[PDB]
């Protein structure tokens, strides 16, 4: 038996473990990822639907609120999900064919499927209400989702190497993903907020990755000074290697 | 049940993965016709003010000016003659709404609200068709604002010295339709790009064809 | 190794900064001017000026009057901090452009230019210089403003023709000058202990880095 | 040892700022002015007497007025607030910024100063000065402008001559040193502890 | 380290407990000062057009150093403030130097600006009550002096041009605002107690850690 062949194995068996517990046990949690992005929808049209008309009279608000949601959607999963793999699996490393990096790819691909699915679902209700949901440049949306699901993946793995001690630290991170809600023109388009308090928000590579993805998606679409693809993808590279030295290296000690 | 279980990975992918390649690629390929796109900025301003701008917004896109073109230029006949394409050509005895949809598909305007300018785009199966309907487009725009002008100088010399100025009025185009760039001749076709097409195709298949796989695989391990 | 690298990474490097920064350095005076613009009869104008400092028809003036070509080549005891004999075009013009600091004070509406030069004399000489070619460019760039319409054109014409053409002489924008050019006496830069705190700091994270990595490599 | 950290760390600073406050130190009376330049028909003219008044060619006419070279020359005891003989003229530049303090009150547009000096009546005379010379460089620029009483300053609080010296605040000076080299103590203290 | 074993329940309590409201309950009552309030309300106007600014320039002209000259020269001022012997905290002790008579002055004279609208209210403490109104009324008539050689000047380097509305004219008080004695001592009451807790907390923390 090849290590591949094993790895596929492995990573079979703990998808289905871990679709089984992501879920309620009569499947109550489809139905929550199902009403979020809708609950929040709702709020936002209903607290900001005049004011996003007002910015730019070219793109409906459900729309951008879903094109610049979804994907956030997908990464704040990515990353709040990916570092309970190592403590939910504590007594499984004992079968000396289960690494703790199985479980970090079982929970990414989860994730990824069922935003996926959840992405695929709310656009087809978006073209159903006549809305506009067919991108005109799709490939680079692609592009785009892809070096967001890597860098999102790589942030996970590396908290989950780093905070596999101090579980306190842990909950800091989703507090943190609290803020990066409200400043990654997730809600209200970047346009609007005064200019100098621009490139202190540029640091940011969601915020970049969001508006490159809305650019692909919208016909003509403007993007501001400083929103290249460089700088998410160099951000992205470097974590994914920190990420994989430190599992590397601390790797013995995520034993039972 | 047992219908989740009469299947195999291969018929899968044979079902979700290498049939739409070939129907796409033999569509893109042989069966699809060229659409060259003709291109054209506009703006209009006061003689000797989004407001008109909005005005010939809604007039492109309107069904008069669609009802001038076809007595003018005979759109219904044009966009029939590509048969090798039965989808993006016009089936003749169509409905009057279905024709509208479809001019409305074809002729494309978008505005950018940092200049205030109107950028019309037209796709036609021939360059100098797509170059006439753009000219014709044009002035029939310029014909009428000069005519909404003329029609609301024309009531007040109707309401009625001031004679004279009504009929001034009239006869001035007070509202200028002025041509940044003139509607373009175009050479090679450049909207029904295939390979393109068959690239995002093909990401998108990946993708859902591995979200099946997973389900099914995830409902055949649950039912049993 | 795990003193090695140690020595080569940082030692090494601090020690040549120190020698070179103690030793091999020149001074460099830095004369002061604070202007605003102002219509004699707003930020559009100043505006054009900051544009116009940095630009390369300026540069080519003063190329031309005050010959400063020679004046940046002459301190040899810095290789990197002067300016290499016979180089380019567009390193000249970013060298000069490195070697004057223009800020703007939005709120206050003030421009401040911040000149180095390696002697006393010239950076004052410099400054002035420049206070000179950007007055003489509003007023230039008014009176071309003015010259088409001077150009373009019974008595009353000829009279109104009369009364325009001395738009083109006429000193329309002026240059008023809050602080004029100083003449210093100690050099302002280099600033030695601020540059050695950044290469620490630097030093301290490639040795870091590196440390990692070897230490991951190590293991493989 | 843990001595040695709290000897040398916290005493000797205390024992220097006690020699120097209490006998070292030297009395710098301070006056306050304040003003607003008006149009006599305006904030630039705020910002343009904002930078003035810390600028170089101010520096000079007030030297050749006033000559406060030899002024901040005479306090011989105290070494570290005295103007050194012989020094730099952008370290005069530095000094004098630091003896005229300028301060911008921007929801009325007010403009005050003060100024330290040794001696009460010099400080007066210094701040009339600083006074005038703002107000003759303000109409001067509209003559200028105009060459090819425009202004006037509007003088809500004039120079006041001090009876006591304000500063330096020994006590106060002695109690935050205090308070900060304790905090010093504890942070030093409770990370070497930790580290064993 | 020995002391603290010393510092029984008993003893704190006679430390911070009940000594700080005997003192209180000695000086609030046999020995403070009353001090009646008078209080005016105004607005300058802008008639010299043939206007907040002008009212903040009123605010800074108030606690200057002129005015007060002028006061001090007026009504004597630095001789009234030191009439209570009684109570040295509320005095003004003699002999003092210029800036503590400047800092005594403008504690004394308070000077609030409703900024929704920009009305300038200012509220006078005197030892008698027709010495506070006549204090009053004279930081007013002095207030209405500057304003309108505010503009004299550059009308005569170039008529009553700017004027004063006085809304609220300064009253008469008759009983004294200051000192609030009983609201002092429960609010003393209430901080002596908050610390006494929390100091026996910590000193019953650090008698049983050591
Ligand atoms: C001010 C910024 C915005 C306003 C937020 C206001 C905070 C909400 C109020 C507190 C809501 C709340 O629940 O508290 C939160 C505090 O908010 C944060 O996380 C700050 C987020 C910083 C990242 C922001 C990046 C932006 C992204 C841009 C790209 C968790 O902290 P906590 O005090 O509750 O943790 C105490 C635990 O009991 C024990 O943890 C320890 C401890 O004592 O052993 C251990 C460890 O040191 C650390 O976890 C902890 C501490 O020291 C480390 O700050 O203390």
């Amino acid at each position: 038996r090849s290590p591949w062949q094993i790895q596929q194995a492995v990573l079979f068996a703990l998808f289905l473990r871990e679709l089984k517990t992501r879920l309620g046990g009569r499947w109550l949690g489809v139905f929550w990822v199902l009403l979020e992005p809708v609950a929040h929808i709702a709020v936002m049209t209903t607290l900001f639907s005049l004011a996003h008309r007002a910015a730019m009279p070219s793109i409906e608000y459900p729309v951008f609120l879903i094109t610049g949601l979804i994907p956030f959607f997908m990464f704040r999963g990515l990353v709040t999900r990916l570092m309970e793999a190592i403590d939910s699996n504590r007594g499984l490393f004992a079968y000396r064919q289960v690494k703790p990096i199985d479980t970090v790819i079982a929970r990414a691909m989860l994730e990824i499927s069922l935003q996926s699915i959840v992405y695929l679902i709310a656009l087809g209700t978006l073209g159903w209400l006549g809305f506009h949901f067919l991108p005109v440049r799709a490939l680079e949306l692609a592009g785009v989702s892809a070096v967001l699901i890597m860098l999102g993946a790589s942030l996970g793995l590396f908290f989950a190497v780093v905070t596999n001690e101090i579980p306190q630290a842990r909950a800091i991170v989703r507090i943190s993903l609290l803020p990066l809600y409200f400043v990654s023109g997730v809600i209200f388009p970047v346009h609007t907020i005064p200019p100098q308090y621009l490139p202190l928000l540029q640091l940011n590579p969601v915020l970049h990755l969001i508006e490159l993805s809305r650019a692909s998606f919208f016909p003509q679409y403007r993007v501001l000074q400083g929103i290249n693809l460089a700088y998410p993808a160099g951000f992205a590279l470097l974590s994914l290697f920190l990420a994989l030295m430190l599992y590397r290296l601390r790797r013995h000690q995520l034993a039972s | 049940m047992k219908l989740v279980s009469r299947l195999t990975a291969k018929r899968l992918q044979w079902a979700l993965v290498y049939l739409p390649m070939l129907v796409a690629t033999v569509y893109f390929l042989v069966f699809s016709a060229d659409r060259y796109v003709s291109e054209s900025v506009i703006t209009v301003r006061q003689t000797s003010s989004r407001e008109d701008t909005c005005y010939l917004q809604t007039y492109i896109h309107s069904m008069g000016l669609l009802q001038k073109l076809d007595q003018q230029l005979k759109l219904r006949e044009h966009f029939g003659t590509p048969l090798r394409d039965p989808l993006f050509r016009l089936w003749g005895g169509t409905s009057q709404e279905w024709f509208l949809e479809y001019y409305r598909s074809r002729v494309e305007v978008l505005m950018d609200d940092i200049c205030g300018l109107l950028t019309v785009r037209v796709q036609g199966f021939e360059p100098e068709f797509a170059q006439a309907l753009n000219r014709a487009i044009l002035e029939e725009s310029e014909r009428f604002v000069n005519e909404l002008s003329h029609r609301m100088a024309r009531e007040q010399g109707q309401f009625a010295a001031a004679v004279e100025s009504a009929r001034i009025e009239a006869t001035r185009k007070l509202k200028s339709l002025v041509v940044v760039e003139p509607p373009v001749l175009p050479e090679i076709a450049e909207y029904p790009r295939r390979w393109y097409n068959l690239a995002t195709l093909l990401v998108v298949c990946c993708l859902i064809y591995g979200v099946v796989s997973l389900v099914v695989a995830t409902i055949r391990d649950h039912q049993d």
